[PDB]
């Protein structure tokens, strides 16, 4: 995921909780291939020719996140930040359930 | 007697030395057995080799000519194989005679009388006659199976050979009248057609695989002549076995658990407008557009255009730097590592080499040396191997230049450090390089990590 | 041939019950004959019918009502019978080898299952290698069933892609989108 | 609703009523050997009804 909104200290790849999108972009995702990344991946702030981005207008309100990912191998990824974030709050509120109603 | 069946051999050796006295035979003396179900039943092969070899010796000198005949000559075509096998049993007339001799005395059973109260259809009955003729050209065929094992051509044409001498001599037996074939089949034909309108639902579901009513008729004609028959014993009924035989495979092929599921798409989509089953499939195996390959196909040509306008290159000019050689990897890398930012390589490799000749002008006429030498000429076939190297490894990480590149790759780590391909770059190296003279090229190995370096800060 | 087909069911009748192979049996084997009911040239088998086409013509042809299809047929009389049956790019009927977990999916269009059909019949009539009188039962039923097979792949074409509306001819020839 | 039930009951016993000289019992355990756990559900949605 390209780092669209902030600097590189917050790779927020998606807009926050209860901030609005700008330019009619939610997300853009760009292909990586093992063989030639040098030249590939030099500037992450800006968009290039092979990209498939995905376009939505408003406010976001409400997300949720479903993964199949060990969560050992996903806590290195530094580029996968933010989705580290909300998945780790979201497991929190489950596990509040398992013991206020037990 | 002279046979005994080896169950750990898996074989049936014959006594040739009581047998004729020859000891030519006995070297290989051991018939071989491969297919599973004389690898399940050769018992009653052996038995009815005692049975059929003890009434007299000219039988036994027959098979002796037959194995003789085979070893001495292994060599034989179709046709010729087929021919030897007429003359040395098949049109052996006192085989026939003696065989009917022993065989129509133990038959017992008499269904003449028995179907005199019973209902059965002309077509379909059987008389004692076609039951004798059955049995009799069944123990033929398991005395002959051994040496038909023997036959040592291709499999398939193995198949077709025996397929053919056995309905040869089933013919045979009956004097060539063609009857009882048609008999066999009219019963087959029966049992598999009574069962048209029963299960309509399997016989059109199998219809995506490529079988029907004919194929498997034909199919299993074919098995039940090749295999069933040689499971038979004296003094009982066939009809039994063969009926209750067809029905146990009819079952089992109409339960199984096929491989791959079929679903064939239907004719038409009801809706036809905006959305189709047909139109989905379709858009799950698309082609990409062209617009965009058209607009960079076109940046391509400008830019050779640009390159061509600025240094007046003529042809010569070309025709005196290609030197004829062919393009090699490494310069293609290099090549769509400093033009990327433009635009992206294509496959023509006159629009390539005339990138690589304003590569060769643009990067002499600034600071650096190394890599236009290194493009200007052909490089080594082979890539060296080299070590680690971390003693040139550590100069270039503790040179600043590495570390204000990872100052631009520091959000993405985990695949750099799974790969290096920074280092992969560095490997370059090690590969040698020789100029028009044949002279190989010395390189200077920090003088070429800092030009490389140089080269990717200015992307 | 597939397509002269219509014209000749027209031209004599009863083509349906003159390559069909109906012997008859006793107990024994020796034939039995019950042609009473049937006509003098009836269930000859295929491949007597081409050897003696010239002669069966001229019974049951209607001078006073066929007489166009009549001339037709000596006209052209080398393409009555053909030996090779083509068949046309997979590009126009796709089929797709997607997978699932609950196991391998294959999906086409109907007219493949019928193209599937000929080579197995072809491939199953080869085998006999050995000179050998072949059973009539046994060989001529296949070469009469091959032939309905044959016949209903060029009516499954003409009335899939080319005579509905939605067919290649009134959708891509005459009309077309458009960028 | 509750029709796609019906024409596959219809559909079985039809086949095991034109069944002749063969055992009853194993068309009989036939008929019923074939029921999915999402066969209404399927059948439902897939012809819109």
């Amino acid at each position: 995921l390209l780092n669209l909104y902030g600097d590189n200290e917050n790779y927020k790849g998606f807009p926050d909780i209860g901030e609005h999108i700008k330019n009619q972009i939610i997300a853009s995702r760009r292909r990586f291939d093992y063989n030639t990344a040098l030249y590939e991946l030099k500037n992450l702030n800006e968009m290039r020719d092979s990209d498939t981005p995905f376009f939505a207008d408003g406010k976001i309100v409400d997300i949720e996140i479903f993964s199949n990912v060990p969560e050992e191998e996903l806590k290195v990824q530094k580029y996968n930040e933010q989705v580290l974030y909300y998945i780790n709050k979201q497991k929190e509120f489950s596990n509040n359930v398992y013991q206020k109603l037990k | 007697n002279y046979v005994s069946f080896d169950e750990q051999a898996r074989d049936i050796n014959i006594a040739f030395d009581k047998l004729f006295g020859r000891d030519d035979i006995s070297h290989m003396n051991n018939f071989s057995i491969n297919k599973r179900s004389y690898y399940n039943c050769l018992d009653q092969i052996s038995d009815d080799l005692n049975l059929v070899l003890n009434k007299y010796n000219d039988l036994a000198y027959s098979l002796l000519e037959i194995r003789y005949n085979m070893a001495t000559k292994e060599n034989y075509t179709h046709m010729e194989f087929y021919s030897d096998i007429e003359r040395l049993f098949i049109k052996n007339e006192k085989l026939l005679n003696v065989i009917s001799d022993i065989v129509e005395e133990e038959y017992d059973l008499d269904l003449n009388q028995a179907s005199k109260g019973k209902k059965i259809n002309i077509e379909l009955q059987v008389t004692d006659n076609l039951n004798k003729i059955y049995l009799k050209s069944s123990v033929l065929m398991r005395i002959l199976i051994p040496i038909l094992c023997d036959f040592n051509c291709d499999d398939d044409i193995n198949e077709v050979l025996v397929y053919d001498i056995f309905k040869e001599v089933i013919k045979s037996f009956d004097d060539g009248k063609k009857n009882a074939l048609n008999k066999l089949y009219k019963i087959i034909y029966s049992r598999v057609f009574e069962t048209k309108y029963s299960d309509v639902v399997i016989w059109t579901y199998l219809k995506n695989m490529s079988t029907d009513l004919m194929i498997i008729v034909k199919d299993y004609f074919k098995v039940i002549i090749k295999k069933i028959f040689p499971k038979l014993k004296h003094n009982s009924s066939v009809i039994s076995y063969l009926d209750v035989v067809i029905k146990q495979k009819l079952k089992y092929l109409f339960t199984f658990k096929y491989p791959i599921s079929y679903k064939p798409l239907k004719a038409e989509t009801t809706d036809d407008e905006e959305l189709s089953e047909q139109e989905r499939m379709e858009i799950n195996l698309l082609r990409n557009d062209q617009g965009n390959s058209i607009i960079n196909e076109c940046s391509i040509k400008q830019e050779i255009a640009k390159i061509k306008k600025k240094y007046n290159v003529t042809d010569e000019v070309m025709k005196e730097f290609i030197n004829g050689r062919e393009l090699n990897s490494i310069q293609i890398y290099l090549v769509k590592i400093y033009y990327s930012n433009k635009f992206k390589v294509n496959s023509n490799k006159n629009d390539i080499f005339y990138l690589l000749y304003g590569m060769t002008r643009e990067l002499g006429e600034m600071n650096f040396s190394i890599i236009p030498e290194i493009l200007s000429c052909a490089i080594a076939p082979n890539v060296r191997k080299m070590n680690n190297r971390k003693k040139l490894v550590d100069k270039i990480i503790h040179s600043d230049k590495y570390s204000y590149l990872l100052k631009s790759y520091l959000p993405i780590k985990n695949i750099l450090d799974k790969n290096n391909v920074i280092l992969q770059l560095m490997t370059i190296k090690n590969a040698k390089f020789m100029n028009k003279e044949n002279k190989e090229v010395d390189f200077s190995t920090d003088h070429l990590a800092e030009e490389v370096l140089d080269m990717l800060l200015c992307i | 041939n597939p397509i002269l087909f219509t014209i000749i069911k027209k031209c004599i009748p009863s083509i349906n019950k003159i390559i069909n192979y109906q012997q008859s049996i006793d107990q024994n084997g020796e034939n039995i004959d019950l042609t009473e009911e049937i006509g003098e040239d009836d269930y000859i088998g295929l491949v007597k019918f081409k050897d003696n086409f010239d002669d069966l013509l001229e019974k049951y042809t209607d001078k006073k009502k066929y007489q166009k299809e009549y001339d037709f047929l000596i006209e052209n009389h080398d393409k009555i019978f053909i030996n090779k049956l083509p068949v046309f790019s997979h590009k126009l009927r796709p089929a797709t080898l997607l997978t699932g977990s609950k196991g391998k999916v294959l999906a086409f269009d109907e007219i493949n299952n019928y193209y599937n059909f000929v080579i197995e019949y072809i491939n199953q009539i080869n085998e006999g290698v050995v000179s050998d009188d072949s059973i009539d039962l046994l060989l001529l039923p296949l070469l009469y069933n091959m032939q309905f097979y044959a016949n209903n792949i060029l009516t499954r074409i003409i009335s899939e892609y080319l005579r509905g509306k939605k067919g290649f001819l009134r959708k891509n020839i005459m009309g077309s989108r458009i960028n | 609703l509750l029709h796609p039930l019906l024409i596959k009951f219809s559909k079985g016993t039809y086949r095991v009523l034109n069944n002749r000289n063969s055992n009853k019992f194993e068309k009989i355990k036939t008929i019923f050997s074939n029921i999915q756990e999402g066969f209404l559900v399927k059948k439902i949605i897939n012809n819109e009804l």
